[PDB]
């Protein structure tokens, strides 16, 4: 077999196919997470370079692992399917054996540890993907929101963007969410996160998906014209 | 030993980049222009062969349009030899959902599947990915009628209207100008063969230089049946459309 | 290109002399044995302050006896803390006993040169492995990707580290106290952290005999750091 | 230069120079002492920390109740060369009931480590090893090179300074092969033979490391106060 | 799993002061069928080893070319193979019972029973059993088959314990064993008349003695024996 | 285990399977539901030897699951019977087969038709109007040969259930401690708790 | 053997004998037939006593291990399908073991009944072993939800003495569990000899039996 | 068919006392009515103070010390030459019985010694690697023959105090190294008498903080 | 315990004036329990008929063998297969389980596209091909339908005439065996046309 090892360290002490991987996510379409006092909210971009598109049948940005956890992405959609699909069975595979389904921070981990794996096997290269899983433990109400990358580290986040201008995104975030008073509702967190994503999108259009998940396995994803009514709101306020 | 002599060919570039992947695209863009347009009641798919020969036997030629069961057809864009490695596999694992659920496989996945193993080149094994994009047209009873385009990177997309090969940047905008949801198949076959008209690197359009399929519910009541156009139907629909 | 396990005109293995070059641009820990037990601190090292920062897991339980800090590529560390937890547990199964801390640390150490064309690399990851047992008592090892393992009375890794280093030269003796070991830790911590010290952004852990293994609350390390001020500016 | 890149590769003149790269990883290594008489066989070891907190690397390894090794270059790979050694002693043991020479210990080292340079994607071992035991034909103490080769001698010394511990043995040789049925001057003429490498730093109560083997004496390692005798 | 062909009877053996003494008859039985009178089933291993072997004949042959290879095996890399590092009968035993015993594991035993006799370095008599279970003990006489039955008890005579052996010479010994071999082939329907004896003696080294015959029988009785109970005639 | 028998109506599925499980001579447990819900609108009663039976239904239901969350599409009850089939079909020639028979019961929201399948651990499938495994059958099959409609409402199945049920609990030898049953319909799956 | 354990109001009641058998020798007077797996969770031994011990053994293995990696103890359903998975990994190949896992979790107090075949169940009351159909009499006619952590210690410990008079192969000693939510509780070794007399003379019962 | 397995008979035995234990067993060995030995070892001084015999199968009962022996080894090996307690031995032991689950031991083992509080310690097995600690025990052809007698004699069964009648037990008082091998002695001469496999010789090993010690009897030899 | 006759079944094929007929039994049993009565033996791929007898769960699994594997010589031949193609592909993928055999008695029936000649083949369960010009026969009632056929028919018979024979031939076989009935089903075939008829027969 293809033994060849292809990530390996540099006379600094850097892996460059890792960080290589992570050029491949930044060059990705923007993902955002906001979680708020009772619910989660994903928000994704979707570049406008591409019209005459179905967007009936497109893979979707987010994709539900089970019924009660979400993943996002930035960088390779190839790449995405590949843990997206490993989360899946995993995820069937730990209410096989242990008889509770598994816990967003569980999740994560295995997700993680996917990638890390692929950082020190030979014959493979990393993924070029960062992952943002959300969701609701079983019998529980605090909402979860984690981050992954290439090289396999893995953490906890009040809110986080990845992805291209995510940067600028972050800047954002970091001024406008507060920690002691997290938005409250479910319209005050789609609200900051559709505000967010139009620092960075360009038009309001077709160009933002908001997907909406509170506890119990309650998911749901925003339509054109809801989210537009996000968009209309907050530029009125904006002209002041 | 011999790493000496290994190119590489799954790694990224510092610009996050793949660069065979890169590279099959840019094979492909050299490649005879397919396109494919859906319509309410229908899909056409429409294809260039590449500069032939008065000599080549085209009733009994194959390059560009594949037929992978009876309600999911595909054109090709690339190496030909590539692309039927994958149309075999393709044929091989519709077969398989339809012995294992006795129902006709979905569109997407068989799609994804094949999306999957193009993506498997580009991450593992220190292969060469496989220099082809194709264009999917299908129908099933969940989403209708659907197309897709697949490349070498395993990325895969959904779409109304889209060409691959050779001039494609030119052909999705005048695709984008034409096109409208209302659309139906027989406006659609006029729009692929204008398309091409205008696209073409060669001096005219003529019926040998051509492939051309439509998957219709023009089957007799509920039900889709898949047309191969042969050479002098090609010729016929050259003609009803004004461009011969 | 080369080979993964070549070596240097000057006879060391390039691979693993640049995974230490790694480890370097780590966030620091530090370790100090006691006979009163041993205490292991960390740099958090948020990169935003949106990230909930006790979701950062640089100290780690390998069993009831034996805890674990870690600096450097921390992604590579879950695989290394995976077998160790293993090792402990299976020892317990096989001999009915506790694992002692140097047959743990050597079973991790024998994973480190496992890479060639197993793995393709060596982890990037150095880990400050403490603990205790009846045989040598309280005991603090560093275990490198070299597969080498020193014991230490007293250990900084990291960025830090050599400055950290010739801190706990001067300040560590044989009579030192738990909870002097405590505040020299947050001390040293605080002098080379680039962030000013906290409850949030910094981290103790200890292990005693008697209560084994245990990572400090947040309330428990704040009041930790306030006595060290008050004590700094008494003279 | 060209011709280093693997093991697998002679130079222009005949050298494999991953082979000679790590045998220099042995001469950065720590100095070790091997002697032997006619009754027993010592080892002695300068053992070396990595700053005053730190403890002193182990040198010293057993394999078998009657054989063990010491080691100066890198500490992993004479864990796993002492481990086979363990496993060879052991299986001529279990199968033959019979102890294992220490000849046909250092052949199987020495085809062990050659194994390591004539293949594509391994590396040489990167230490080097002193072999004592007693056998059935009496005292014996080897030297274990990575390239493979294997050398039975009355006395030696390898690592860093090494030369003048070899350069005294020499000149002790008469002397010191007589010591039978004395283990206390062997060990002795040992301590007084490392010392001959030492510079600045000096023997003290945890640097220093023994071992002896002999005819009625078990493979045993001193460390501690238990060597503050011969300080 | 399989069944013995051609096989092999008795083995007998004891110690005495100096050494030990080791018989076998040469014959090759095929079931009933008296098939092979030329074969020898002791087997010299050195100048201070003899293993007998009794059972089937093809897996001894085996056995011989084992022990044949672990003599050429011993001399590689081995300037002292004909002196200190030379083997010994403690060696070859514990060998072929680790050969015996993984056989048997393996549900593929070799049918034999095998007594290796031979002297030590330091002059110690060597005398262990070995079979195809691997079952393995030691005793001052052992015998294999038959001779376990007839031959132990008339051995145990002479040597009933550990303390008897420096009472026991070569010449009683040798006697003792020649006594046995006869009684052997009086009463063992698979035994032959023509047998091989070997010593291993401690100062006079390995005496190898063939082609030796049952003598001395009783037979002349049997003239007045006539009938089954009651007829005279 | 013992019991399970199936009935398809008008606009429904009802299953029936026993309660009990006994190991040597006693009974340990007279509450045991022999089902599992592979998806909202298809539900599976098993029966065969211990232990085997459990595992193949969660199996099956883990690969039912996990289509679903792939696809975010529910498939239709005869896909997931084939499904079934095949895997059955492959085992029967293992080392050691899974010896486990089913009932299917499922409601086609595409169709608007419930379906009712039997399938033995041979791999051998059949779409019913009502079914059984094991020796149920013998009992049961003449009263519903005779009183069975197509247009029979939730109600009136039932009633027709409890006279099987009845009727087996007057000829069985074996006390199969009552019946747990459940209906599948197209508002999904609910179990019917006083019976 | 006879192994019983039953839920109720104040936890889980574990009761065993301790006697073991090679044939109609008995091999053991006192073979103890719980393992403490951890502080809030036991499991009860029947059938081969090296199946029992290995797996079970190995079951706290793993449940010790799920503890580090989730820094959390793991549930009495969860611990009781790991065992089952391992038995279905041997699956025909002859191994004897009938367990009941008895704990308490955040759900409440726990118990499964888990055997060689791969059967787990879940239940209020379970007993196995040669002298479980004993046991079940006294246990069906007696239990209470509302059973006082006194009276439900005497009834699992009456209930083994009953098997233990009557079957054979049951007896020895009687050893007492209480499984609290502050952990399991140890109530003793009960000799059946002593223990019977006792009872005899209190309760009145076996009054079949002289003494 | 071939038969892998075979009954060497023997018979041993196991007694802890209160800062010391025996372990005793017959040294001889048979197949079916012969003798193969009236004196092979059956009871071994295993290290780190533990005593130890595999009853049954011979060839099955030396594989498993010649193993347990080679763990005692490579336990000083990779922790630093640490002592084996008696518990982890035993332990240690059943992984080793357990490895062939489905192609047995077949033997039953006894092992002997010290804990770590220097109380006297012994722990049985039977051949598929089920343990416990005891008291005493009996093992092999005549275990049925003595185990009953040391149920009286060491643990006092069915013996009370004269003038009760029945009420008050005898008290379990403690018993001496030299009382003990009195009733080791009296168990294999009265077993000898009765059980044709068991005689020829008796070994005894006794263990203590000072170390392993050994004594011989003679048994009857019919 | 036989896994040829748990289940039960029959089917018969015919060759007639450029016509063939085939025809099978509509009983699914578990040994003396009758199970379903719609379980049809008769399956098609284009234009060549496949009946099957034997073990239920051996008889889909070859249906939804032989359907996959006509589906891709399609696709690759640009052609439906002929009767006497499917029949050495039949042989060939009974043969490759030869020491674990499919329990089948399968039956080939249909008409050349190119040269018009009917065709029917009779297989053993491991794919002893059995190309008879007149009859063929399979299933429990075997002997029966042996007896039957070889009296009843005779060569040349036109469609009409020939359904008339193999539904009798059927029947009467079926009326003397324990496993074979619960209904019946004729395929009567022709170049461009296929008809189906389902008979009345009694349901014991
Ligand atoms: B009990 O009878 O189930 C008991 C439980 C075990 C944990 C000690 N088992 C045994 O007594 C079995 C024999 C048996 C008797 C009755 C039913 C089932 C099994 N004996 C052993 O497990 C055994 C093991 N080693 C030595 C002697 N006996
Ligand atoms: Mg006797
Ligand atoms: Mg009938």
């Amino acid at each position: 077999g293809y033994d060849r090892a292809l990530s390996i360290f540099s006379p600094d002490g850097h892996i460059f196919q890792v960080e290589y991987a992570l050029e491949a996510v930044k060059r990705g379409t923007c993902a955002v997470g906001v979680k708020g006092k009772n619910c989660v909210v994903l928000g994704c971009e979707r570049r406008s370079t591409l019209k005459l598109q179905d967007t009936r049948i497109t893979p979707s940005k987010v994709s539900k692992i089970d019924s009660h956890v979400v993943l996002s992405f930035s960088g390779l959609n190839a790449d995405s399917r590949i843990l997206i699909e490993k989360a899946r069975v995993e995820a069937q595979s730990h209410r096989l054996t242990l008889e509770d389904p598994v816990t967003v921070e569980y999740l994560t981990r295995y997700v993680a540890g996917v990638q890390q794996r692929y950082t020190q096997s030979g014959g493979v290269r990393p993924f070029g993907v960062s992952t943002l899983i959300a969701g609701f433990d079983p019998r529980d109400d605090e909402p979860k929101l984690y981050q992954t990358e290439p090289s396999g580290i893995y953490s906890s986040w009040s809110a986080q963007t990845i992805g291209r201008n995510s940067k600028t995104v972050r800047e954002f975030l970091e001024k406008n969410y507060d920690r002691k008073e997290p938005p409250a509702t479910v319209e005050e967190c789609v609200k900051l996160t559709v505000r967010s994503l139009l620092e960075v999108v360009q038009t309001g259009a077709k160009n933002i998906e908001i997907t909406v998940v509170k506890p119990d396995s309650d998911i749901v994803a925003l339509s054109s014209e809801e989210i537009n009514q996000y968009v209309t709101q907050i530029e009125q306020e904006k002209q002041e | 030993g011999s790493r000496r002599y290994d190119s590489r060919t799954t790694i990224f570039s510092p610009e996050g980049r793949l660069y065979q992947v890169e590279y099959a695209l840019e094979s492909i863009s050299h490649a005879g222009t397919a396109i494919g347009i859906m319509a309410s009641d229908g899909i056409v798919l429409a294809a260039e062969r590449k500069v032939t020969s008065t000599l080549l036997e085209q009733d009994t030629s194959t390059e560009k349009l594949y037929k992978l069961n009876d309600k999911i057809a595909v054109a090709v864009a690339g190496l030909t030899a590539d692309a039927e490695i994958l149309i075999n596999t393709a044929r091989i694992h519709a077969q398989n959902y339809l012995k294992t659920y006795n129902e006709d496989i979905p569109v997407e996945i068989l799609v994804r599947r094949l999306s999957d193993i193009k993506q498997g080149y580009t991450q593992h094994g220190g292969l060469r990915p496989f220099g082809v994009s194709f264009i999917y047209a299908g129908y099933d009873d969940r989403y209708g009628y659907q197309l897709y385009t697949s490349n070498p990177s395993g990325n895969y997309t959904g779409w109304k209207a889209i060409s691959v090969g050779a001039n494609t940047s030119a052909a999705q905008t005048l695709l984008q100008m034409d096109y409208k949801d209302d659309m139906k198949v027989d406006d659609a076959i006029e729009l692929a063969l204008k398309t091409l008209s205008k696209t073409t690197d060669s001096s005219a359009l003529t019926y040998d230089r051509l492939e051309f399929a439509t998957i219709r519910k023009g089957a007799n009541d509920g039900e889709v049946y898949q047309k191969i156009f042969k050479p002098q139907e090609i010729k016929d629909i050259l003609v009803k459309t004004g461009i011969t | 290109d080369r080979g993964v396990s070549t070596f240097s005109p000057e006879g060391r293995l390039f691979q693993v002399e640049y995974s230490l070059e790694a480890i370097k641009l780590g966030s620091t820990a530090i370790g100090i044995a006691t006979k009163e037990g041993v205490v292991l601190g960390v740099e958090k090292r948020a990169t935003s302050p949106l990230l909930e920062s006790d979701s950062i897991e640089k100290i780690v339980e390998i069993d009831r006896h034996i805890g674990c800090a870690m600096s450097g590529l921390t992604a590579d560390a879950r695989s290394m803390i995976e077998h160790a937890r293993t090792a402990a547990v299976t020892h317990n199964l096989y001999y009915d006993e506790d694992i002692n801390v140097e047959s743990l640390t050597q079973s991790v150490c024998d994973l480190a040169l496992r890479f060639g064309e197993l793995m393709s690399r060596p982890f990037g990851v150095a880990l400050l492995i403490a603990g205790h047992d009846a045989d040598d008592g309280y005991q603090l090892f560093h275990a490198e990707p070299s597969g080498t393992f020193y014991r230490y009375n007293a250990k900084a890794i990291g960025s830090g580290s050599e400055g950290a280093q010739a801190e706990l030269l001067n300040e560590w003796h044989s009579s030192l106290t738990l909870k002097e070991a405590e505040l020299l830790v947050l001390k040293i911590l605080k002098q080379v952290m680039e962030e000013k010290l906290d409850e949030n952004n910094a981290q103790l852990s200890c292990i005693t005999k008697q209560d084994g293994f245990k990572i400090y609350d947040n309330e428990k390390t704040a009041e930790l750091i306030k006595e060290l001020k008050e004590k700094e500016a008494a003279e | 230069n060209n011709y280093d890149g693997d093991t697998v590769t002679f130079s222009p003149t005949g050298r494999l120079f991953q082979v000679e790269y790590a045998l220099e990883a042995i001469k950065q290594g720590s100095v070790t002492v091997g002697l032997r008489s006619n009754t027993h066989a010592v080892l002695v070891a300068l053992k070396r920390n990595a700053d005053e907190l730190s403890s002193y690397q182990k040198k010293i390894i057993k394999c078998d109740e009657h054989m063990g090794l010491s080691l100066a270059g890198l500490a992993p790979d004479a864990r796993v060369l002492s481990n086979y050694l363990r496993q060879q002693c052991n299986y001529s043991s279990l199968v033959f009931n019979r102890k294992l020479a220490v000849e046909r210990a250092g052949h199987l080292l020495c085809d062990k480590a050659q194994k390591n340079t004539q293949s594509y994607g391994g590396r040489p071992y990167g230490v080097g090893l002193l072999i004592i035991g007693y056998d059935k034909s009496g005292a014996h103490l080897l030297e274990f090179q990575p390239s493979g080769n294997v050398t039975e001698l009355y006395g030696t010394a390898i690592g860093a300074r090494s030369q003048g511990a070899k350069t005294y043995l020499e000149r002790t040789l008469d002397t010191f092969i007589k010591i039978d049925g004395n283990p206390d001057e062997l060990i002795k003429a040992g301590v007084e033979a490392i010392s001959q490498s030492l510079r600045d730093e000096s023997l003290t109560v945890d640097n220093l490391s023994i071992a002896i083997v002999g005819k009625d004496t078990p493979f045993t390692i001193y460390d501690g106060e238990a060597v503050a005798k011969y300080i | 799993t399989q069944q013995p062909i051609v096989t092999g009877t008795s083995v007998i053996s004891m110690k005495y002061d100096n050494g030990v003494i080791i018989a076998a008859d040469n014959l090759g039985s095929y079931g009933s069928l008296l098939r092979f009178n030329g074969v020898e089933r002791l087997i010299p291993v050195g100048d201070n080893t003899v293993v007998g072997i009794s059972g089937d004949i093809s897996d001894m042959q085996h056995i011989e070319r084992l022990l044949k290879d672990l003599v050429t095996e011993n001399a590689y890399d081995n300037p002292l193979a004909d002196a200190e590092e030379a083997l010994e009968p403690s060696y070859i035993f514990e060998y072929l019972a680790t050969v015996m015993y993984q056989r048997r594991s393996k549900m593929n035993p070799l049918w034999n029973a095998i007594i290796v006799a031979g002297v030590q370095s330091n002059g110690d008599q060597f005398l262990r059993y070995v079979n195809l279970l691997g079952v393995t003990y030691s005793s001052p006489t052992l015998a294999t088959g038959f001779g376990a039955h007839m031959a132990n008890p008339l051995l145990r005579k002479v040597v009933d314990r550990e303390s008897d052996i420096p009472k026991t010479t070569v010449q009683v010994a040798e006697e003792a064993i020649v006594n046995a071999m006869r009684v052997l082939y009086y009463r063992d329907a698979r035994s032959s008349r023509n047998f091989s004896l070997a010593i291993i003696d401690k100062n006079t080294g390995l005496t190898f003695k063939k082609n030796l015959q049952v003598e001395n029988m009783k037979w002349d009785f049997a003239k007045d024996i006539k009938g089954y109970g009651t007829q005279k005639i | 285990m013992d019991i399970i028998l199936g009935i398809r109506v008008q606009d429904s599925v009802i299953l029936a399977s026993s309660k009990a499980v006994t190991r040597g001579i006693s009974v340990l447990k007279d509450s045991d539901d022999k089902t599992r819900q592979l998806s909202p609108h298809t539900l599976m009663s098993f029966a065969g030897e211990a232990g085997d039976t459990v595992q193949f239904a969660e199996y099956i239901q883990a690969n039912i699951q996990l289509y679903s969350i792939r696809e975010d599409y529910e498939l239709s009850p005869q896909a997931v019977s084939s499904f079934v089939r095949q895997e059955l079909a492959k085992s029967i020639r293992s080392r050691r087969p899974y010896q486990v028979n089913v009932l299917i019961g499922g409601y086609d929201k595409k169709k608007n038709k419930p379906e009712l399948y039997q399938i033995d651990y041979l791999g051998t499938k059949v779409e019913l109007p009502y079914g059984a495994h094991g020796y149920s059958g013998f009992y049961t099959f003449s009263l519903l040969d005779h009183h069975y409609r197509p247009d029979m409402t939730t109600e009136e199945g039932l009633d027709l259930l409890k006279l099987c049920v009845q009727e087996l609990e007057k000829r069985m030898p074996m006390d199969f401690k009552g019946v747990i049953v459940k209906i599948v319909d197209k508002d999904g799956i609910r179990q019917v708790d006083d019976f | 053997t006879t192994t019983l354990a039953f839920k109720f109001q104040h936890g889980v009641i574990v009761a065993v004998d301790s006697r073991a058998t090679a044939g109609s020798y008995i091999s053991s007077l006192r073979m103890n037939k719980v393992i403490e797996i951890n502080p809030y969770l036991l499991g009860t031994m029947s059938g081969c006593a090296a199946d029992c011990q290995y797996w079970e053994r190995l079951l706290a293995k793993e449940c010790r291990l799920y503890y580090l990696r989730n820094g959390e103890r793991i549930s009495v359903s969860a611990a009781s399908k790991l065992l089952s998975n391992m038995m279905l990994q041997y699956r025909g190949m002859g191994l004897s073991m009938g367990s009941m896992i008895c704990g308490w979790d955040k759900k409440g107090p726990g118990l499964y009944y888990v055997d060689d075949n791969g059967t787990r169940l879940s239940g209020q009351m379970f007993s196995t072993g040669s002298g479980n159909t004993y046991a079940y009499g006294v246990l069906d006619s007696n239990y209470k939800w509302d059973l006082s952590v006194e009276d439900a210690l005497y009834l699992g410990k009456r209930s083994i003495l009953a098997a233990a008079h009557r079957d054979a192969y049951s007896g020895g000693s009687v050893n007492l569990y209480h499984v609290t939510e502050d952990g399991w509780i140890y109530h003793g070794n009960h000799d059946v000899g002593e223990l019977f007399w006792k009872v005899k003379e209190e309760e009145g019962s076996f009054n079949n039996v002289i003494g | 068919q071939f038969n892998p397995y075979g009954d060497n008979g023997g018979t041993i035995l196991g007694i802890a006392g209160e800062d010391f234990a025996v372990l005793a067993g017959d040294t001889r060995n048979i197949t079916d009515y012969s003798i193969n030995s009236r004196y092979e070892p059956k009871v071994f001084d295993c290290g780190d103070n533990i005593v130890m015999s595999a009853n049954g199968f011979a060839a099955d009962g030396d594989a498993l010390v010649k193993r347990f022996k080679n763990s005692v080894k490579w336990y000083h090996f990779d922790h630093n030459d640490k002592k084996l307690s008696i518990n982890s031995a035993a332990r240690n032991i059943q992984h080793l019985l357990y490895s062939r689950r489905f192609f047995p031991y077949y033997v039953y083992n006894i092992i002997a010694g010290l804990d770590e509080d220097g109380k006297g310690a012994v722990y049985s097995f039977d051949p598929v690697g089920s343990y416990q600690r005891e008291q005493c025990r009996a093992g092999g052809a005549a275990a049925s023959l003595i185990m009953p007698f040391l149920d009286n004699q060491v643990n006092f069964k069915n013996q009370y105090e004269p003038g009760t009648n029945g009420k008050v037990k005898k008290p379990l008082k403690y018993l001496s190294v030299e009382e003990v091998i009195k009733l080791v002695r009296d168990s294999f001469t009265s077993a000898t008498e009765r059980h044709i496999q068991v005689g020829d010789g008796l070994e005894i090993l006794i263990v203590t903080k000072d170390g392993v010690r050994k004594e011989f009897y003679e048994l009857k030899r019919d | 315990s036989d896994p040829s006759s748990i289940n039960g079944g029959i089917v018969v094929a015919m060759t007639g004036k450029d016509c063939v007929a085939i025809a099978c039994d509509l009983r699914l049993g578990s040994q003396s329990l009758g199970v379903s009565n719609k379980f049809e033996k008769i399956f098609h791929y284009g234009h060549v008929f496949l009946g099957i007898t034997g073990l239920a769960t051996d008889v889909t699994t070859l249906n939804e063998m032989f359907r996959y594997k006509t589906n891709l010589y399609k696709l690759k031949e640009e052609r439906a297969i002929e009767p006497e193609t499917f029949t050495q592909l039949v042989s060939s993928s009974l043969y490759e389980r030869r020491f674990g055999p499919y329990f089948v008695g399968p039956v080939v029936a249909g008409i050349n596209s190119k040269s018009g000649k009917p065709f029917i083949a009779g297989f053993d369960l491991i794919g002893c091909i059995d190309e008879a010009k007149d009859f063929i026969v399979s299933g429990t009632a075997s002997d029966q339908l042996f007896g039957m056929c070889e009296s009843l028919y005779e060569p040349n018979l036109e469609p009409e005439d020939l359904f008339e024979t193999i539904s009798q031939a059927l029947l009467n076989a079926a009326d003397r065996d324990a496993l074979s009935g619960w209904g019946a089903v004729v395929y009567i075939i022709k170049k461009d046309e296929v008809v189906k008829r389902y008979l009345k027969m009694r349901q014991d």
